[PDB]
């Protein structure tokens, strides 16, 4: 059948944390989305169009992991497209088809499969013409034709679902200057949310032609990942990193174990990176570099302890036998 | 738009197979584009300042006529020829395109 | 003066000088503390705040001294706005400008190390003409003034009023090491 | 059994001199991706991504070394692959199966140790995307080959000739790739990102140090260079090498088997002169080598200019017993002192 | 006066004063000012921000100034740290001659026919008031004059009695005699 609303946010709260907001909003379009390509499309009845999403968020927010999450739930296929990879001058079409290639192919280039299946589009905001125009006239209903499998092959993406998004960094500002009194001032304003309450003003403002922002009609807000989220990021997740090194120690006989000061720490080391959970994976690595290159060598070893010393210090950890 | 002139009009066309660019070295079909109808349509902007500019000429000094100062639709709706030359449009174009709706 | 200009790379963008280093946060008061320079400095304070409430604003004081009103609108938006405000002297800082100088955030008022800095009581903030009447108040105001002055340069140096009071009466010239051990700056920059 | 990551570097200290970080990474990843194909215990929900290793560094750092000894060490099926060879499947050159070809050769066809092997790919900064092009077709030796690299680095079936003259099917889900190259502009892509340096008395003020450069990339870095991300993202482990100092440049230059100092020996030997050189000499040479900054290759190229009026003149002394080179010989246009 | 437009080809056009400022070229021309001091000061850290490596090259030619906005030049002439190299054109007066002492030693410049006139200080500003006051800035004047005297001798590898003697009057030298000295490394020709 077809997982409602609400059983898409249960299991999309497994791999992803927070963003609760955005979550709704995502699995009331691709419910709506996903119920629309099962209305009887003949006759005279009504011809339903989409409602794509514009996912505003700050980086490692986890924009393309809900995305991915949404994909692998409702069985679609997916394909993330990059909006920094489609360049002004040259054949703009040519090249912003060819992801419709990409999606065929994750699909066994089975058309039947590939048009009711999603597309996250990266750095939405990094394009702020061509470009633009080229992702508009794909996001709205084309026939598209790539090359075969090994004649060609004919798409037509009007039951494609689109999830736009990227970090609009000074789209904060551009609603400042509306909604409060003044920047400048000694008393005035000096410095999520407003980003909640953005109006397509603010997007034509920031640079996105109107004709985008038209069919991209629900905006969803990401909230950065604070110290606390980056920590149940590590363990709670499905794939959470500390799961993964636990096995990758587990398959041998040495049980891995952190300490809470240390998970709080290499979070707290992330998020002054500015990148969210996207550099917890090297921060990780780095810290149990210490002993995955020693545990070949050790004998006798039954756990190791990660101390917050070992991620703030540079301190081996504790290797009991 | 001087590309345009041609194929707007009839001509014999040297199209590519569905499957590349338009090149030298490269397989083509003719086709002739005589009788096939061609719809332009676009959102002028700045096409109502000129259709305003020219049909509210005026003058000034204490010895000149002043002449009256109809929005975008009213003014779209008596568009002619000269204010789509003054906007950027050859004329060989818009000769071609003789219905303006 | 023919005020150079420089090309910064981003595309490039053609700035005078002064705007160049703006654009890095350095403040320039230079010569003497008018209504119009002192508004400036605000001005440039003021924007310097929007542009990163976070990051320090350098504060170049090259100045004999000027209008104490002047100096106060330079002296209240330091003081008001959030970033940190770094002063240095270069040259001189005399009378308002040294009031100022030690007016920077404690632990970054810079002084170069040739640099002259002078501390003393305010002269006429105005004349003293009409009636008796009319010079009692202005006295007054002076005195205010007068005290208003050597009381916040004690806060600014950590020391008592009555020294500053004793210090202030007739011109008071320092060198850069004198003014760090009496407590108008901080640091002294070599290299 | 398997070889562990302590035993790994051990050996590869026997033919890479320097690069111990890049050993360490090699070593560790290439255990874990064979411990994890023997304990398939992680078909649990932790997806441990297939480790594969981006080997980034300057010329004559040691990429094609570290390949080459990983490869005749760990006793696997292994191909080096060239980018600069790969073509898109419909035109002249080699297509990306043909290294799941070569990797099928070099385990008599026994598709079961192929699927389990490794491929080393060089030059694969080569590949990267560009503009619509000047020479204008089909940009067939850049993208198309990064995607057809790329539906092979990720778990696939590849279809290919047989043992003999009925097409194989390898699937490289199990396959570990091991990408390098010296990406020439990419100091500059991180030198943009960073490197804002300042104005003013209280602002710190500043040849690219490439080394710690190389050691901050990010993967937007990479993507600017011209990379794909869906490739750099199958590329999680990156290997950095470091501009080869002046005790490593020494080491190269007298320790290995075939170091250049030996081979003059031997190539003086053809004669019968002894060629002999001075701690100073050794120092010198690997000093004006890095200067020319192109790692260990600037040595031949110093070894060679100053032994040059040497080498003119051997046949026509008789006599010559020894040669010397000093340290005044390399710093110095000096002659060698010759031994009667 | 109008100064010339330049086209630099990379085009962009300048002034040709900014034209030089771009090869690293600061013009210190006429009395020395707080005005003209600080565009000096603000042309020497732009430029240490630009290159802190490369030369700066300060073309002197002026008759002297206000000895504060002379130190505002020599102090951030010391502190920056690219080498400021100086040339004494038509002349190199009073703070002038100070501030061409001033440059890095060895870079220290003079054209043939250069004039450099080092003297003590005259009046810092006016002495009146009270007794108490003229008391005040003259001592205020001697510990400038011992100061400038003092950096004058460290800059002429001399000792302070000599340049004590020498700059009680107007001491005007050609470029020779000023190499002689110590105020100036060497004699440009071609
Ligand atoms: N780390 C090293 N240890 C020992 N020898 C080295 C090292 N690096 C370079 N060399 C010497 O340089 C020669 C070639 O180096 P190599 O081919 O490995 O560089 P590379 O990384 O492949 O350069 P490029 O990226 O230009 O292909 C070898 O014969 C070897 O003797
Ligand atoms: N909210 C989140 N919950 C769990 N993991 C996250 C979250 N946000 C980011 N991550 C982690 O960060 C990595 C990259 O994040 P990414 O999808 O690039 O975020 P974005 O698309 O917002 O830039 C992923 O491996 C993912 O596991
Ligand atoms: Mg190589």
């Amino acid at each position: 059948k077809l997982p409602t609303p609400a059983e898409i946010v249960a299991n999309l709260n497994d791999h992803v944390i927070g963003q609760e907001q955005a979550k709704k909003a995502l699995a009331v379009s691709v419910y709506n989305h996903y119920k629309r390509l099962r209305h009887p499309k003949a006759g005279a009845n009504v011809e339903l169009s989409k409602s794509n999403i514009l996912l505003i968020g700050p980086t490692g927010s986890g924009k393309t992991l809900l995305a991915q999450s949404l994909a692998r739930k409702l069985d679609v296929p997916f394909v993330m497209a990059d909006a920094t990879t489609l360049t002004e001058a040259g054949y703009v079409g040519e090249d912003v088809e060819q992801i419709i290639t990409k999606l065929l192919g994750k699909c066994d280039f089975d058309v039947e499969k590939a048009q009711r299946g999603i597309v996250y589009i990266d750095q939405i905001d990094k394009i702020s013409e061509g470009v633009q125009q080229a992702l508009l006239k794909l996001i709205e209903g084309t026939v598209a034709s790539v090359p075969p499998q090994g004649e060609f092959i004919n798409v037509d993406t009007t039951n494609i679902l689109f999830i736009c998004g990227g970090a609009f960094a000074g789209l904060e500002k551009v609603i400042r200057q509306r909604t409060e009194k003044g920047g400048i001032g000694f008393g005035a304003s000096v410095h999520t949310k407003l980003f909640g309450i953005v109006e397509p003003e603010d997007l034509i403002k920031f640079g996105l032609i109107p004709e985008l922002i038209g069919r991209l009609p629900v905006i969803a807000t990401l909230e950065i990942l604070d110290e606390d989220a980056l920590i149940n990021i590590l363990t709670e997740p499905k794939n959470a990193l500390v799961k993964q090194y636990q096995a990758l120690f587990g398959m041998e006989n040495v049980e891995l174990e952190f300490e809470e000061g240390a998970l709080r720490s290499i979070a707290r080391q992330a998020m002054e990176r500015k990148t969210g959970a996207r550099g917890l994976r090297s921060i990780v690595e780095r810290c149990l570099l210490d002993t995955m290159y020693r545990l070949p060598d050790l004998k006798g070893l039954k756990k190791v302890v990660v101390g917050k010393a070992v991620i703030e210090e540079g301190r081996e950890p504790e290797l009991v036998f | 738009q001087q590309a345009l002139l041609k194929l707007i009009e009839g001509t014999v066309a040297s199209v590519p197979p569905q499957g590349g660019r338009k090149h030298p070295n490269q397989e083509f079909i003719n086709v002739d584009t005589t009788n096939i109808l061609f719809i332009c349509g676009g959102a002028f902007a700045g096409l109502e300042k000129v259709i305003r500019q020219r049909t509210e000429k005026g003058g000034i000094g204490f010895g000149a006529s002043v002449h009256s100062k109809a929005d975008i639709t009213k003014l779209f709706g008596i568009v002619e020829p000269e204010d789509l030359i003054k906007f950027g449009l050859i004329p060989e174009l818009i000769g071609r395109l003789p219905v303006i709706a | 003066y023919l005020v150079p200009t420089v090309i910064e790379q981003s595309g490039e963008r053609a700035f005078d000088i002064y705007s160049r280093l703006l654009k890095e946060r350095i403040v320039f008061l230079v010569g003497p503390v008018t209504d119009e320079s002192a508004n400036l400095v605000v001005a440039q304070l003021l924007f310097l705040e929007s542009e990163n409430p976070d990051k320090d604003i350098f504060f170049y004081i090259n100045s004999p001294g000027g209008s104490v009103t002047a100096g106060m609108s330079i002296y209240d938006t330091m003081n008001f706005i959030k970033p940190d405000v770094s002063t240095l002297c270069l040259g001189q800082a005399a009378s308002m400008g040294a009031f100022l100088l030690s007016a920077g955030e404690k632990g970054k008022r810079f002084a170069l190390p040739n640099s002259r800095i002078m501390i003393h009581q305010p002269l006429i903030s105005g004349g003293l003409g009409g009636q008796a009447s009319d010079i009692e108040i202005h006295a007054r105001e002076l005195l205010k003034i007068k005290e208003k002055l050597n009381r916040l340069m004690a806060k600014h140096c950590d020391r008592d009023l009555a020294d500053l009071e004793r210090d202030t009466d007739r011109d008071n010239f320092m060198s850069a090491e004198e003014a760090k051990e009496y407590g108008l700056i901080d640091q002294i920059l070599e290299n």
